[PDB]
């Protein structure tokens, strides 16, 4: 009688999740360092706080700090279940980072590793961490960054008499660069584990204090008059993405939007515009050049960080060479600043272009989100998303056609995805939000909007591709790198790319061909031709008059 | 076999209702909806068992349906008025065919890519009222699967409902483990770039739930093991295609946490002996791919900490590792490579037979299955295993131009090679002799080689530089901010005087009597190559006085007013290169020649690049 | 141990061995100036994921036994790690006496 049902296991080993979390803490190791993070904290003492104690987390004066961490970890494993073990660790390590930070003489070498350890604590089981702990940790990292006031506030240009006679030390600069970078990365991590909670509970996180603190630290990160650290710009726009993404995908959307003042947005969006109008040039990414025009990713902060692997991790060998590894000390091991930098490969510049192009995709992606938040007209969906986005579209087409075609870089495709993306940031702005596109602001970009749409409608002629035989001769010219990519994908990394059945590679000699069309700047996708057509041709606003329009159509044929 | 002509006439019937001209998208609801009767006639002709298993008449069916939906983006948002648009009706119906084709990797990738075209490249037209009526539909139908997954704990579930529940969860997680290019910002949890999305934590939650189910259940059905290998296939596909995927190196990862999760998940999958099935390559593929991502890069410690292998060793048996001969073979290869890179250099020796380095073997054999050579023709496994064995050789590293000469003249570097004059003479004897008229592709490869080899000639008196360590140009490939024509040198060496490759180029391509018909592609290639030459060298004098446009500026006349826009805007990029010289342009006469040339185009379709050509 | 201020692993974190230039038996690598208890806790974390309990026991028993051995048979080297490794070995033995297989007890 019903001999069908799947039988249970009578000895189900539910794994002790706090033990797995303990083991994930104990072998947490940042990428490039020689020792584990707990094994670095075993080699740190603190000789100005004579006795640290918050809630039975006693640290003696000459004692190793990681001894006290592992004593807390062993002592609170027996007692607490997982959601209490998490916020116990969060508040204890937060209080330790706090009184190491606010002190006049004491070195702060433990602080980066404690922040990275805190990040390992947060994102282990995001379903387990209760969000009041996330609120407390977010407020602590925001006022921790406003403690470190001076890392993101170095001036643009120094004195002419700034003599570089100096010990040229890098170790303290390396410490607080790690503090700022791991802090902003922890802000990103707190908000994605808050993003992963069920969608009825976001009001337990947000209040006025969250948004005012992030407003301050966001003005701090996306700087204007100081030298930009690009490591914090990635996370500081990813946080804004997480905010605008959860505003869309929650139910009580008003009590976030009522909690947000419009001044927060019109301070955010101007800095996003000023980020969007910067340039990405591989030959002087890593060079130090003129400010606020090239996203440059400085040589003196080039390491991975917590979430994403952003550089080549040139300063990861110096993280392990910051301590003496056979000694219990407080001051850092001395790193000379001018030894780094040795010249073999500009490929590092290409992948840093890849990250910066994803950054601009991120910025106009959150433009695309907060169009959909404020579908009705407001202070902020206000027509300058024609000006700045059309400037961006027109120039990233123009110097695409002038400079990038035939340059065999891997970053062509994504760079001709951005234009292909930002037309849509035009298009639904044009179609669904015309009521705020004011008559003067459209004439601020009448050149660039119409020229950018015209470089899509020029592709309806299409006497270029028209076959198969010579288009692959074009992709031997412009897109050999993606041929290498798809052969390494086909022979190694894709399940469906073997024993190809004469319909899966006819799809390849469809889609590589439309890809190399989209790279060659002739024959875009037909859908984007339609979206560019129904802005220029459609009669929502006289961009052109009918005797001025056919003056554009004669330069294709028509 | 009889209904291939029906689809072949039906694609023409769909394309017949295009337009009167070549421009047709028609995004709006036209006042005429008869093709929806064909739409119903497509997907109802798809779920069947007899000859749907034929490859071509299924692929042409789904390509016909994608050509219907591509040229008609209004069909998705036609508001089939239950409560929603009919794209939600399309998702689950399209899911049923994919869940009926779970085992064939072609039939589900080729479906989900065109689903990506249907949601990314088609619901950009609609946005706010329609993005949130499909990004919630995926969340509802995924909430349904993870909800119905947990009642198999309490025992009151069925056995076939368990199967298609797991398979539907597999297909929903497989659609979202693609790259970012398949599903763009169409679905709201896949919105964030930078390899770090809302789907990541939700996905890791779902894989932990399905591992908890696999721990909770107890069943030794053979096809249950078959569908239980699919989750580790999915978790290795989750992390291998978030890679940055550079030129020819192993594709570096974006997030170390996803690698830790995938290694921990498949290690927990192996510990409980889940999914041991004979002659099945899936676990071996996952292990070899994840080790290939972690050969000697920054994640190698991350491989050895989270995927331990040294506690299954059992040296004393021909059954070396416990699982299955493919999985044991792949894990034995991984253990061989870890043990190789562990030992010092003085302990290793070269084979001279398999071209691999190897340690002092054993008192036993222990070396059979690592280089036996490899298995049944699972075509990716043996090249994975060759890469794992041959990345240690530290040979001449792969380079782009060395690839494109080895792709073109294979087996060239069995000689000196990095001597620069012999590759010029080999290119000379191939560029003068070995074509009658047939190389309408090989000569385009030759001119991209002649473009890239011009820079390598320019890097002497730039005496140290070499054929191997030239990845890209420092002037033509990377670029800096500012005025881009400041970087090129006024007193660079002349192209006719010193550069032998322009002698080759003018000897073949610019003195051939049929420049007016090569093809469009060879003209584009000769323009790129001449762009690189004149960006590294001074161009010759455009006019001596005897008429005499110098056989390359004549190509600028031939391509600048040409019919296609691509040759126009490609040939405009060398007009400024003629304007920069000394002892040819010091008293500004090439400038005057280009000025009185640019004043002579009253042709309308040349009005675009002319504005570029002035600027 | 009763009366000592530090834990036994916390004592072994404060011990190096400067005459065995590199200790290694079965992936239990100890450097020259490295803390010994670092290598114990690295073995403990590494063999937790892999082994079940009766294999984790005799893995620890033979590894700590080989370490006690080559600290012991040496002309110059101090033997300060040996009492704490023997006491740690006793903690390993008598935890679950039903779990320890008796060939490990014989060895
Ligand atoms: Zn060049």
């Amino acid at each position: 009688l019903k001999k069908n049902m799947v039988p249970l296991n009578p000895n189900r080993i539910i794994p002790d999740e706090t033990s797995l979390f303990l083991e994930s803490i104990l072998l947490h190791q940042i990428i490039g360092a020689d020792l584990s993070t707990i094994e670095i904290l075993n080699r740190l003492k603190l000789d100005y706080i004579t006795e640290f104690k918050f809630k039975n987390f006693v640290i003696a004066k000459g004692a190793p700090i990681g001894k006290s961490i592992v004593s807390l970890l062993l002592r609170c494993k027996k007692t607490l279940t997982l959601d209490r073990f998490i916020d116990t660790l969060l508040e204890d390590i937060a209080v330790l980072i706090k009184e190491i930070s606010v002190h006049p003489n004491e070195s702060k070498l433990a602080v980066p590793f404690l922040v990275a350890l805190m990040y390992q604590i947060v994102q282990f089981r995001p379903s387990a961490t209760h969000n009041l702990a996330l609120k407390d940790c977010f407020l602590f990292i925001c006022d921790l960054i406003r403690i470190y006031h001076h890392v993101l506030k170095v001036p643009i240009h120094e004195s002419n008499m700034n003599l570089h006679v100096e010990p040229q030390i890098f170790q303290y600069e390396l410490i607080d660069y790690l503090i700022i970078s791991y802090s902003f990365d922890l802000l990103e991590g707190i908000l994605r584990v808050l993003q992963s909670h069920p969608k009825q509970t976001y009001m337990e996180f947000f209040d006025e204090n969250i948004l005012k603190s992030f407003e301050f630290v966001y003005k701090l990160a996306l700087t204007i008059s100081y030298k930009p650290m690009v490591n914090v710009i990635f996370s500081a726009v990813e946080v804004v993405n997480i905010i605008t993404s959860i505003i869309l995908n929650m139910d009580n959307s008003s009590d976030l939007k009522s909690l947000i003042s419009g001044s927060w947005w019109r301070d955010c969006i101007t800095r996003l515009y000023a980020l969007l109008e910067k340039e990405i040039k591989s030959g002087d990414v890593y060079n130090e050049n003129v400010d606020t025009t090239t996203l440059h990713m400085s040589k003196y902060h080039d390491f991975f960080g917590l979430i994403r692997n952003i550089g080549d991790n040139e300063l990861g060998g110096l993280i392990s060479k910051l301590i003496y590894t056979d000694r219990l000390q407080s001051v850092p091991r001395v790193i000379s600043k001018e030894d780094i930098g040795m010249f073999t490969a500009p490929i590092i510049g290409y992948k840093m272009e890849k990250w910066l192009l994803k950054l601009k995709d991120e910025v106009l992606n959150i433009f695309e989100n907060l169009l959909m938040i404020y579908g009705d007209d407001a202070t902020i969906v206000n027509g300058e998303m024609l000006i700045h986005s059309s400037k961006f579209l027109s120039r990233e087409q123009a110097l695409m056609i002038e400079r990038y075609v035939g340059q065999d870089s891997p970053n062509l495709d994504l760079r001709c995805h951005l234009i292909e993306h930002t037309l849509t940031i035009i298009y639904r702005l044009w179609k669904d939000h015309f009521k705020q596109l004011r008559e003067e602001q459209i004439k601020q970009v009448e050149s660039q909007l119409i020229m950018s749409l015209w470089r899509f409608l020029v592709c309806q002629t299409e006497t270029v591709t028209a076959n198969e035989r010579e288009m692959r001769d074009h992709r031997h010219l412009v897109d050999s790198l993606h041929d290498l990519t798809i052969k390494d994908q086909a022979s190694y990394y894709e399940d469906a790319f073997e024993d190809l059945p004469e319909y899966i590679e006819e799809e390849l000699k469809m889609q590589l061909n439309k890809r190399t069309g989209r790279i060659m700047q002739v024959k875009y996708d037909e859908k984007f031709q339609e979206m560019a057509r129904t802005i220029l041709e459609s009669k929502s606003f006289d961009l052109t008059t009918l005797e001025e329009a056919d003056s554009l159509y004669i330069s294709m044929g028509l | 076999e009889s209904h291939v002509k029906y689809l072949d006439e039906l694609i023409l019937a769909i394309k017949d209702l295009n337009s009167g001209v070549d421009s047709k998208v028609q995004i709006k609801k036209v006042p005429s909806l008869k093709i929806l009767n064909t739409l119903i006639r497509n997907l109802k002709d798809q779920r069947r068992n007899n000859i749907m298993k034929n490859d071509t008449i299924f692929s042409k069916t789904v390509s016909a349906l994608a050509l219907l939906l591509e040229y008609n983006p209004f069909l998705l948002v036609m508001k089939d008025s239950n409560g929603n648009f009919e794209i939600q009706r399309l998702i689950d119906d399209f899911l049923n065919i994919s869940v009926l084709n779970y085992d064939n990797y072609h039939r589900i990738w080729f479906m989900r890519r065109k689903l990506g075209s249907w949601c990314k490249a088609c619901v950009e037209f609609y946005g706010k009222p329609a993005k949130f009526q499909l990004t919630a539909h995926f969340e509802n139908t995924m909430n349904l699967y993870e909800q119905a997954l947990t009642e198999v704990l309490l025992g009151k579930t069925e056995l076939l409902k368990f199967y298609d529940t797991l398979k539907g969860l597999y297909i929903l997680l497989y659609w979202f483990t693609s790259e970012y290019s398949t599903f763009g910002n169409s679905i709201a949890f896949l919105d964030s770039s930078l390899g770090f999305t809302k789907f990541d934590f939700n996905f890791q939650r779902l894989i932990r739930i399905v591992l908890y189910v696999f721990d909770s259940c107890e069943l030794a059905a053979l096809e249950y093991a078959e569908i239980q290998l699919k989750y580790i296939s999915l978790v290795v596909d989750y992390v291998c295609n978030r890679t940055i995927s550079t030129a020819l190196d192993a594709p570096a990862l974006v997030c170390c946490e996803q690698l830790k999760f995938v290694l921990t998940t498949m290690h927990h999958f192996l510990d409980n002996k889940y999914g041991l099935l004979d002659n099945d390559p899936t676990m071996a593929k996952g292990i070899l791919r994840l080790y290939s991502l972690c050969i000697s890069n920054d994640f190698s410690k991350c491989f050895v900490d989270h995927f331990p292998i040294d506690q299954w060793a059992d040296f004393s048996q021909s059954e070396h590792f416990p699982f299955t001969q493919l999985t044991n073979k792949a894990l034995s290869i991984v253990y061989f490579d870890l043990k190789r890179r562990s030992l010092p250099v003085e302990a290793l020796k070269y084979d001279n037979k398999f071209n691999i380095w190897v340690y002092q073997s054993e008192p036993d054999s222990s070396l059979k299955n690592v280089t036996s050579p490899f298995d049944d023709r699972y075509k990716q496994l043996e090249k994975l295993r060759l890469l794992v064995l041959k990345k240690f050789n530290k040979t001449e590293r792969g380079t782009l131009l060395k690839y494109r000469v080895n792709q073109l003249s294979p087996g060239f570097f069995q000689r000196a090679g990095n001597d620069f004059k012999l590759i010029l003479n080999e290119a000379s004897v191939s560029i003068q002799t070995c074509f009658k008229t047939n190389n309408i592709t090989r000569l385009t490869s030759w001119t991209v080689i002649l473009g890239r080899l011009a820079c390598l000639e320019s890097e002497k008196f730039s005496s140290t530089k070499d054929m191997d360590n030239w990845y890209v140009c420092h002037l033509c490939d990377i670029e800096k901010t500012g005025n881009p024509f400041v970087r090129i040198n006024p007193n660079r060496p002349e192209a006719a005087g010193k550069s032998e490759i322009f002698r080759i180029l003018h000897s073949n391509f610019l003195s051939h009597p049929n420049i007016d018909e090569f093809s469009e592609s060879l003209l584009s290639g000769i323009l790129f190559s001449l762009h690189r030459i004149f960006s590294h060298f001074q161009p010759p004098k455009l006019t001596d006085g005897n008429g005499q446009i110098n056989k390359s500026f004549k190509l600028v006349q031939k391509c600048f007013m040409n019919s296609n826009r691509y040759l126009r805007l490609l040939s405009t990029r060398i007009i400024p290169l003629f304007n920069i010289s000394d002892s040819h342009n010091s008293e500004d006469e090439h400038t005057a020649t280009l000025i009185k040339f640019l004043q002579s185009q009253k042709l309308p379709v040349v009005k675009e690049n002319l504005v570029i050509a002035w600027t």
